[PDB]
DNA sequence: ACACCCTTTCATTATTAT
């Protein structure tokens, strides 16, 4: 059907350091279809395959999704999150003061270790998200109107979607190879962007054993 | 299960935020060097997209809490009013693991990765406090997601949607609050203010040439021991405003959904985001909707009963047992 | 050149320390390396004490420590890459921002590694993927995994050298922070607003925020031609050996 | 545990804002520049969602006392009134650098990053005065949690909620207050007047060549400072009655009792500021502890417990903590 | 005897906008 899907926003998300692929989106949303159906006792890696994508096959091996990396078109400037870990020093005191924390050492450390303040800083970005794939209209829209925040951090409450919508477009129009693509791949989908990389092209794309030497992008 | 927190801060609000900012004798923020420029700590705020008063949106500065801020403030709030005191009725107790993971969700108990296998994640995400934040050396996905604290305000319209229109605050929802640090050896005035320390007098005249001292290293600096004699500035929320609060739970228990409501329920002793010896942070709970159904009550909450009977039967049956094998195996 | 941990063996080279158990049965990932333990190949039990915070990065839950990351996750090999680059030849420091120039601007061709440091000493070097093209270079700054291209990093040094030919005092177009640690990390100046086209702004907006940070090295006044940093490499092999 | 006192301030309440801020003679606030302006310190405004009209909240100012000064003037209160007397009437004596935390919290800048002991830190939050201001230079977290003083008023009424919708003012609430500081030679008129001054009229004449030639100075300059000097300041009207909620985060019985007798003990205590002109002069006409009316006028005569366990704790009181609270394990 | 805990210990730059 070849189209096209965008998503707004109405919280800020976080800058996505590598690629927001729209498979893997649809892939944690068939997932948590999955978990919603077969209960919670379910292998994800069983159903983040099903998908309402067509795949591309590499010359030797290695298919990926149709899918591509969500193209942002920045509505904000680009800020930073601040955050923190702390573990609270005073309420483990009393707790092992009064003995409810089996803890024997006495004194905490704020550099490492169970009570160490840490601070981390991640990029936010307020923008349009804009993927092109190869899927059917009616399959991918039940996943993303089951979908209510995209980006990282979503148990903080980041990047809660507003809206979205599919529609169809051009077959010429369209670049979903804007993607993590195999290192064998067709040199007409690889483009100026695409780049060799240690990268997942499909999947749990934070998988670090299943990074392969791929053609990739830069957000 | 979407949960809708309308709260009402009683006091200011102070999520302090990084940066050198600096600021005047004036309210003048960040002004040009070459002026005399004071130490400010301004509230957490964000840039978000507003469309007030036109059609396209623009950046506006909105001042919240972080949704980091109130999800460890939902998490400690359970913990010491249900999880802990429960605990202790048990008589149970934690480990340095169990403990780390439970209350910071941090995975020093084995730092190592830990593997969870596809059954017993359906049955720690079953579990009424472990499910909702996960964390530990497993790094279980919670069921809780726990969004920032948006004040109702027309820079938030975009978050907010729609039904906020009324007692929806405009302007600047901030104020610049001077805190300085007297030096209190300056204020001693007599013998009997002063008899009560070491030496008495001879200590204090110490103190006082002392601080002459290094007061002349300065001025002399200018054209490392820092004194008592600060004068520094805090950027607070204003206090009395209306925020919303979205705690949205994914395919839970009904107990999961009873813990949030019992933290609702005694978070009104809580205070947000710190500011901890000025009072900053106290609050009320004007509202509560339940999946849109408001169920707020001035004494706690009233109806909800399955989720409440769920927890109660879940506070019953809760040992430290599932929190060491979450933790450490 | 495949995993980090390829740092060990063809690049400050090193052995295993022999007190090491030998994989047995079906081939697992290593936690640190996310390099496959066959059988045959030496490993550790994973012996991380609690002041390990890099249990986010860990690859896998195999709890099995390659003999390469126990060698990587070695001390001297913690904070004598606290700002390196690790190309086939050897080990170079990118602590000058004369360094950092050549690493972000004209860069050595191998299938190199790049980890630095936000803090004093951090578990940094196994968790980060090896930059096998130039064009797209994976850094590793302290709790993050970054993305840098030399080529739009160029284009932004282009764009503000141009915007201050001609000026007596060099004003930056945006602000950049080194830490990556300031709100204003990322937003443009007042001076940059005035000048740049929106069509730059937006340029300066698009690069990835491995790129700010590395651009917060390199957009300072005294701008740093680019220079090689001195070989570390018998350094930190000395430091280890 | 949420003490919720209410006071009356029968004497004016300056709490002074720091700002350049100016006035006319008139008396209009911060005027446009060419007018003759005279300097004014403000009192201590705070800003106030508050309910104008019908559902069209507003920031509003609203003139208050800042929470740290008030948390201070507990502070002081019991340490001059049962700290230190109860550590005096035994032979217990602080350092000079264990008084500056006892008081500013900290014994000076420059802390050490590095944190305190568990046990230390459990022991200090069972102090009675320690837990209630946890400063040092490794700084506890005090249990104590002080909020600003508010006038009961209509631009504080989301503030305070319910029960308070009598005795509540409303509309202005502050009033400008001027100060001349007259030069006192000026007044001199006699030679029974200046036989006092070395040199006698001599001296005054001197000094009057002196502010002669500094007026032609000033006037030069338009188109060294002397002793006239008319201003402004603005504080808030006596009469007031205010709200001040300490709250304890699960407090230690004799912390609160403490609290309690800081609060009895706030009779000839000054506010905020200007001592010269007393203003800061309060009397406490209500303390609720959980909600409960627990102010007389002869005191608390209620919620005995608190007023036991304190007593046993100041029976207790000694030196050793104060000192190992000061103690930095850098210095 | 091994997990838990308390101290050293070592790495290198560098300017700053709002
Ligand atoms: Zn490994």
């Amino acid at each position: 059907v070849n189209l096209k899907v965008t998503i707004d926003l109405s919280n800020p998300m976080m800058e996505p350091g590598d690629l927001l692929h729209l498979d893997a989106l649809l892939g944690a949303l068939r997932v948590s279809r999955a978990r919603a159906e077969h209960g919670d006792a379910i292998n994800p890696r069983d159903y983040h395959y099903d998908l309402p994508l067509e795949r591309y096959q590499a010359p030797s091996g290695d298919w990926v999704f149709k899918a591509s990396a969500f193209k942002l078109k920045r509505q904000l400037p680009n800020q930073m999150w601040m955050q923190t870990g702390r573990l609270s020093i005073v309420e483990a005191a009393r707790h092992r003061q009064s003995g409810y924390l089996q803890l024997r050492a006495g004194k905490p450390n704020p550099a490492g270790g169970p009570f160490k303040t840490s601070i981390y800083h991640r990029p936010i970005v307020q923008a349009e998200l804009t993927a092109f794939c190869v899927g059917d209209q009616q399959g991918i829209e039940a996943l993303l109107s089951e979908c209510r925040q995209i980006g990282g951090k979503r148990g903080v409450g980041f990047g809660q979607v507003a809206g979205f919508k599919v529609e169809p477009v051009a077959e010429t129009d369209c670049p979903w190879s804007w993607r993590a693509l195999p290192a064998d791949a067709d040199p007409r989908l690889v483009t100026s962007e695409h780049a060799r990389c240690i990268a997942a092209i499909r999947g749990p794309y934070w998988d670090r054993t299943l990074h392969v030497e791929a053609l990739a992008p830069t957000p | 299960m979407q949960i809708e927190v309308t709260v009402r801060n009683i006091t200011p609000i102070f999520s302090a935020a990084p940066g050198s900012n600096y600021i005047t004798i004036d309210g003048t923020i960040n002004p040009p060097p070459g002026v005399s420029r004071f130490p400010l700590v301004r509230t957490r705020m964000m840039y978000v997209a507003a469309d007030v008063g036109d059609g396209v949106i623009k950046s506006v500065p909105l001042q919240i809490v972080p949704g980091n801020t109130m999800r460890s403030l939902l998490r400690r709030t359970m913990l010491k009013h249900v999880i802990e005191p429960a605990l202790v009725e048990k008589g149970n107790k934690l480990s340095i693991g169990a403990y780390a993971t439970a209350y910071s969700g941090n995975a020093t108990g084995n730092p190592d990765g830990v593997p969870s296998s596809f059954d017993e994640i359906a049955t720690m995400r079953a579990h009424p406090f472990i499910g909702l934040f996960g964390g530990g050396p497993r790094m279980l996905e919670g069921r809780l997601m726990v969004d920032s604290l948006y004040p109702i305000h027309t820079n938030a319209e975009r978050i907010l949607g729609a039904g906020y229109e009324n007692e929806m605050m405009s302007g600047p929802i901030t104020q610049v609050v001077w805190a300085r640090r007297m030096d209190p050896i300056l204020n001693l005035g007599s013998s009997e203010d002063v008899e009560v320390i070491n030496g008495g007098a001879v200590a204090a005249n110490g103190w006082i040439q002392d601080l002459l001292a290094n007061s002349k290293a300065a001025a002399s600096k200018k054209k490392n021991g820092r004194g008592l004699k600060a004068f520094n500035a805090h950027e607070v929320v204003i206090p009395g405003l209306k925020w919303v609060w979205r705690i949205s739970l994914d395919r839970p228990t009904d107990a999961q959904v009873g813990l949030v409501l019992l933290a609702l329920n005694k978070m009104t002793n809580e205070r947000i985001a710190g500011g901890h010896s000025k009072d900053y942070g106290r609050f009320v709970i004007d509202g509560v909707s339940l999946n849109g159904e408001q169920v707020w009550s001035q004494s706690g909450i009233t109806g909800g009963e399955q989720y409440f009977d769920a927890v109660a039967e879940a506070i019953d049956g809760l040992s430290s047992k599932e929190f060491e094998q979450f933790a450490q195996s | 050149m495949r995993y980090p941990s390829d740092i060990v063996d063809q690049v400050l080279k090193a052995g295993p320390d022999k007190g090491l158990l030998t994989w047995e049965g079906v081939d697992a990932a290593c936690s640190h390396c996310s390099r496959p333990i066959q059988n045959g190949d030496l490993y550790s039990p994973s012996s991380v004490g609690a002041f390990f915070s890099d249990t986010r990065d860990l690859a896998s839950t195999s709890r099995s420590i390659c003999w390469r990351c126990v060698v990587l996750r070695k001390k001297p090999m913690l904070y004598g890459l606290s700002a390196a680059v690790v190309t086939q030849d050897g080990i170079y420091s990118i602590s000058k921002d004369v360094n950092k120039a050549w690493l972000f601007t004209t860069p050595p061709p191998a299938p190199f590694l790049v980890v630095h440091s936000s803090s004093t000493m951090q578990h940094l070097s196994w968790r980060t993927p090896v930059t096998l093209d130039n064009r797209r270079i994976h850094v590793r700054y302290g709790p993050n995994l970054f993305i840098v291209r030399p080529e739009v990093v160029r284009k932004a040094l282009s764009i503000a050298d141009r915007v201050n030919e001609g000026q007596k005092k060099w004003v930056t177009p945006v602000y950049f922070d080194r830490k990556a640690a300031a709100m204003g990390h990322g937003l443009i100046t007042r001076a940059g607003a005035e000048m740049l086209t929106q069509e730059e702004q937006e340029f300066f907006q698009s690069v990835t925020p491995g790129e700010r940070w590395a651009l917060s090295y390199l957009m300072h006044s005294k701008r740093p031609e680019p220079e090689v940093g001195e070989c570390i490499t018998e350094k930190v092999m000395t430091s280890l050996n």
